[PDB]
């Protein structure tokens, strides 16, 4: 797991250090970016994959 | 007997091709090109050279600030001290269009106490009891004043997403594009639609004065809570000047020939429903009756309503610098367009009530007559199962396919599917499992089994009133 | 009546819709024959495959990728667009009637 | 999908709007362990054995 | 079985194959290629390079401007005074002719309370409203009326309204420069004002590999209301038939046609005299009758049509003026609809002799009884969907382009059943009492209505059998 | 004895079936897929939006001929099998009557292509092939039946080289000499490609039609032939699968011979029997032609070392489209003899009578809606058969109807077509086959159910 960081500066260090530090490129059997949503005006979630 | 019945058929046959007449003229020779060139003009247009996306297809708010500031000024003024403008060198903008804003107030909205601290506001969905009435911005004008619906002339609209009122705040644009340009901007830099807006409308007409023809011309934006942009457009041919021509006098000459014949035949109803035959609607042929006077009589007293109430010309031929209100009349002419076509389709049904003059035409009448009571037994069970599926389909598959969204999509996806209408794809991503099912199912119970047992019914009764009237002439 | 006919007919129901698999099994399988022989020529073997599948042929009306991915609905489109022989059934469901 | 990342869904995470976040996203990879090895173009339709 | 059959026979069949042979020495392949090379030359193509319009995509009064400058000027003169030949093989016959038809400013009456605003009015366009009075420099034949007896003209029938022969006309060149700068001094002096109601370009090329005649006529149409209205019209013409023995054949075989003609003329008229008199109670009677009359007709209109070439006599007399083949090719037309129906009338006439077993009998017998049931119910039918065709109408008859017209109404109605209608136009154009003619409609015409042609089908076929062999097994 | 005669059925359709599943997945659709791909859709340049399918000019052949062609033929990587050929037919100037009316304004013009009017002399620099009319026996050719005429196959020809350079050159030759004049009529150019890193071999003809009037037709045709080579456990197991459908025709023929040393004449009667026979030469032919076709082997493979000449893989071609053909209807055949083996229950027994008794009554009811079909056909080929392209040959028509009645209509072109006229015969032909026509065979079914479902009532009561 990599938690892709908090802040949208880091954010794109982290994506980057991914990127250069021999991460996806060799065995990546799967990505699996998954994100969640609230909204509050109708209160539904949703789950993102 | 037979005579009275010839009286009868040449008086309907009367009231048929007055009823022709008028939906003739009420329908003249091409105006369908008029909208078509409008609509075009406005609709598909490119919002920009670059950008391939117009107003049917919107999908953010910056796309709308591109339209507005963009292709709605290009179609708008047209150059040929401060001169009108003509858009296709044809038709006159009348007076000056008019923008309009519905927006929601920060708070109407409550959001679980254990999240009140990373997320502060929330906007809720559209309702008059949570619209916003306070100033925003630079309150200046009446663009950031709360203006109410009785101050607008204004009404409701029943839009897609919900039904929305005849109050906002507005703004009344110029005769000329570099003052509408600059009204535009400054909107736009001062920002204007901000996350609580839920509703934009754009109103404007053109006259057209080669034929005598007025075109309405609205365009709705509705922006949900939930987010994202949804188009709607309405474009509505008019006629306030009737007045003009021969033709205009010839057809009021109808419009007073067909207020008599309905005046005939409701003093006709009255006088036999009163002396006999109380109970009355065992016939079939008299509901018929009643349902075509009441539908007449309603479009009679829509179209003394509309026409009479044309003050609102009266007002803007004094004084053309004004937006002119001209959506209660094209509101009031779709109804009426709507009541005339349901009449006219009913009068032409009524015709069947006179087709028997020979054996022939008879025993098919009298095999329809027959049949209709087990084809309704039959078709309670065939909408019992039909509505089943539906329900079944918008349950499942109505939160992702685009076309069982809605409970009446989903009927019509499903008379779409009878016709062999259907794209297999949508259905199937949507659910691998219980979507081929649903579909393989529906199609083979359906053509399989409920289209062939009306045929059985319909065909044994057939075969037995046929049989029962040859034996019975036969020995006689 | 009704409901009694749909039970007393059954098993008629059910052979003619054997009936009618095993010959669009045999359909099927000259239709993938012939199919697969060459590019474009205009002959008599197109001639005859023409007969189905919208412009003598179009992967059996559903794309071989969908192909792969539940037969079972190729089959209820297949039978949604030759819903003509369907119409036998009528034939049993009349006489039961 | 490092550009798609770092050009669509980082400013869509960060970039303030409505439905908000309610929590990190995650990024989950699967190791296989078998580096596998490229194949002949073929008709493909692989069934990822 | 007897002799008179066998004649009546061998004479049907003999002038089935004259008409067969007629007919195929008329509709050759190579000929569908030659208006489909013409087609994508001058429709097709863009009428720029720095646009993608084309002609079938006209929008405005500038973009025709762009094409007649454009790709017509392009499509007309080809390099190899020096004669132009289109595709190396198709010769540009004479000079194009190019001619506007317009109405009068004042043919209104505008509304007193607007009168103030707007001062021009045109109408529609009609005959009793057009305009007969010069403008602009008006010197030349560009800017004076002609009639339309001394342009040599007739109507047209466009897609709005039928328009007169007349008009202001001017006739091109045979130079691609010459006609440029007569287009360019043609735009400079506005020709199109607002009173401009359509326009008209025709040529014609000969391509004499084959023996064929080609016409062309492009036409613009300007409505009232503002925009543009393309459409064209191509059509191959042979007026020099006799170039080769097949042609010979050709005219044998129309003069055994005309012969065999007359033959069933005498035959027709010597029947009723006093034999049978009013015989018009048989289908087979009819049927001859109307073949008769179709094949008369199409006769008439050859004999006129074929002496009337004093137009190419003209033509070829003086090689520099326009070509006048508009009428010919109209009649071709005409002729062509004519050959059609007679044929496929001759061609179902061939039911009065497939009897030769009982099963053809059985089934003729079953056809014959129910023709009465099938009309009578075909009234009904046709007056539920006359109402269903008038409600479409007038609800979707502004917006959705499938109804846009009573006859467009009952075409997109009959497309409906074969379900290749979008509905998703009808949709929005009316969200309530849209859908509801359409369910209404689909359930009526699936449910209740094919299956009463089926009952009646089945009810009248095994009434036939059991009457056929009740007296067949009764003898 | 029903069951003993069904096991050996069932092993046969079996060993069919697994045959029908090695021919079906011999992977050699993608193959010309690709390679079609390779060819056609190529732009010519990149400078120039236009390839093969979209051709419309000689000059753009010409781009074609020293362009994708070349970029194509000399590159997944293909090896060529010799030589590829370029030839062109012809005809004369003279094979035309001008009227004498305008005889004065025009002076040359050609006929369209016959045997008659095909020309036959040098003309240009009269060196090589390229300038000389060679006859069809001496080019090993044959017709071809083109897209609107029917061609000799004699030409003139030229064979090209082994390397890029050579070619590119002589196609500049052949480009500066002035080849292709009005007169010119059709150009075919014909190769064969093996693919080296797959077991297969490919013949590549295209050819390009112009018409008398003016522009260009293009038109391919790329056939795959397989060589069988045994690498694994599959080659044999389907060599063993091919013996045993062998020994099970060996074993029909040889039944069929002993029931019918007894049956001289009383074996026509029936239907099931009648069918045997037909399988049984089907299956035959098949066999022949499978085992004549594979006797070339060694020829195959005997032009990828360093021929220079000209191979024609043509016959091969056609006995293998043969081949094709012929499989799948037996396999058809014998699918429907699955029909002859269900008859175990009372259910598909008065179905199968049903079916038996009113085939007669369909077979005369489907002449009369033929005789309706075609007539229908005619008009509409007379009627819109110069405009639409959809009814531009007879052929068409009947298919573009057929399309019709399974709900494929166009309806723009036919109503731009004729507004009168047009119309009609839709509403016509949708009114009286949808309604009417279509219903009658229903008719004839339904009454023929009726009177098997009597009878079986009638005699089951007092038996
Ligand atoms: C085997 C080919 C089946 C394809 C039928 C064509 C599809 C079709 O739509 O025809 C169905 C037809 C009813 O008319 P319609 O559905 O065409 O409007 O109903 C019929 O006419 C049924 C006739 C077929 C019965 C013959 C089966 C041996
Ligand atoms: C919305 O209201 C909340 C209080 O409920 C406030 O904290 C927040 O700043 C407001 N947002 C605005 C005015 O944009
Ligand atoms: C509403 O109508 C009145 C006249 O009845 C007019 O004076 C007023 O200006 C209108 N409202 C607006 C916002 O123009
Ligand atoms: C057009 O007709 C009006 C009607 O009075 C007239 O005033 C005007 O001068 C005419 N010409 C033009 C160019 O408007
Ligand atoms: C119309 O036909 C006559 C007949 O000779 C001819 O003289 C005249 O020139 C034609 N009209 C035009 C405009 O050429
Ligand atoms: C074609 O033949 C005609 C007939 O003699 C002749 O006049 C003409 O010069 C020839 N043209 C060529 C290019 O050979
Ligand atoms: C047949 O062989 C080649 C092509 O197969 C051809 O060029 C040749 O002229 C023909 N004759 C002989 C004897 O090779």
């Amino acid at each position: 797991v990599q938690e892709l960081g908090l802040s949208l500066e880091e954010s794109r260090d982290r994506l980057r250090f991914l990127q250069l530090h021999n991460w996806l490129d060799n065995r990546s059997r799967a990505v699996f970016l998954e994100l969640t949503r609230y909204s509050p005006a109708v209160g539904l979630h949703a789950a993102v994959t | 007997y037979l005579k009275s019945v010839l009286r009868e058929l040449v008086t309907y046959l009367l009231f048929l091709i007055v009823l022709c007449i008028l939906t003739y003229g009420m329908m003249s020779s091409n105006v369908y090109y008029y909208t078509r060139m409008m609509s075009q003009l406005f609709l598909d247009t490119p919002v920009s050279k670059t950008e391939k996306t117009n107003f049917k297809t919107l999908s953010s708010m910056e796309d709308f600030w591109k339209f507005t500031e963009g292709s709605l000024l290009d179609g708008l003024y047209w150059k040929m001290a401060d001169n009108r403008s003509f858009i296709f060198y044809e038709n006159l903008l009348l007076g000056v269009p008019r923008i309009r804003q519905l927006r929601v107030r920060n708070g109407s909205c409550s959001i679980p106490q254990d999240l009140r601290d990373e997320i502060k506001e929330c906007y809720d969905v559209y309702s008059v009891s949570s619209e916003d009435r306070a100033p925003f911005g630079p309150r200046n004008g009446t663009a950031w004043i709360y203006t109410s619906e009785k101050d607008l002339n204004g009404s409701s609209h029943w839009g897609i997403i919900a039904t929305y009122s005849g109050a906002g705040y507005y703004l009344d644009l110029s005769r000329t594009r570099e003052e509408t340009a600059a009204q535009v901007a400054s909107l736009k830099k001062n920002v204007w639609l901000d996350r609580g807006t839920r509703a934009t409308f754009i109103d404007f007409s053109v006259y057209n004065a080669n034929i005598n023809l007025f075109c309405v011309v609205r365009l709705l934006v509705e922006f949900p809570a939930t987010g994202g942009v949804i188009p709607s457009w309405q474009f509505q041919p008019l006629k306030l000047i009737r007045y003009v021509t021969t033709f205009d006098f010839f057809l009021a000459a109808c419009e007073i020939i067909f207020c008599f014949f309905i005046f005939y035949y409701v003093v006709e109803e009255i006088l036999e429903i009163r002396i006999h035959k109380l109970h009355y609607f065992r016939s079939f042929w008299n509901c018929l009756d009643v349902v075509i006077v009441v539908l007449s009589v309603v479009a009679i007293g829509i179209n003394i309503y509309r026409t009479s109430n044309v003050e609102v010309l009266l007002q803007f031929l004094e004084d053309q610098n004004t937006f002119p209100n001209f959506e209660h009349l094209a509101y009031w002419q779709i109804q009426f367009n709507n009541i005339a076509a349901v009449t006219v389709f009913f009068v032409w049904i009524k015709l069947f009530k006179f087709i028997n003059f020979n054996r022939t035409m008879s025993q098919l009448s009298t095999t329809m007559s027959r049949c209709a009571k087990d084809l309704f037994g039959f078709a309670i069970m065939f909408f019992i199962i039909f509505l089943a599926y539906a329900q079944l389909a918008y349950l499942v598959f109505g939160t992702q396919v685009d076309d069982f969204s809605t409970f009446q999509e989903c009927i019509f996806t499903q008379f779409r599917i009878i016709l062999g209408d259907i794209n297999f794809a949508e259905i199937e991503e949507a659910n691998r499992v219980l979507g081929p099912i649903y579909f393989t199912t529906f199609v083979f119970f359906m053509f399989f089994i409920l289209l062939n047992m009306f045929l059985a019914i319909i065909n044994d009764t057939y075969s037995e009133v046929k049989s029962d009237l040859a034996q019975q002439k036969a020995e006689m | 009546v009704f409901g009694k006919t749909l039970c007393r007919a059954l098993p008629e129901l059910l052979g003619v819709t054997l009936g009618l698999v095993v010959l669009g099994v045999a359909y099927a399988q000259l239709a993938i024959l012939l199919v697969s022989s060459c590019v474009d020529s205009l002959w008599s073997v197109a001639q005859a495959l023409l007969v189905l599948c919208p412009g003598t042929g179009l992967s059996t009306l559903c794309p071989a990728e969908s192909w792969h991915l539940s037969p079972l609905l190729c089959v209820g489109l297949w039978a949604l667009r030759l819903w003509g022989a369907l119409r036998l059934g009528a034939v049993i469901l009349r006489w039961r009637y | 999908l490092w550009p798609w990342m770092a050009h669509v869904l980082l400013p869509y995470v960060h970039g303030n709007q409505s439905s908000p976040e309610l929590g990190p996203p995650r990024l989950r990879q699967v190791r296989l362990q078998e580096a596998l090895y490229p194949d002949p173009p073929g008709p493909r339709v692989h069934t990822c054995s």
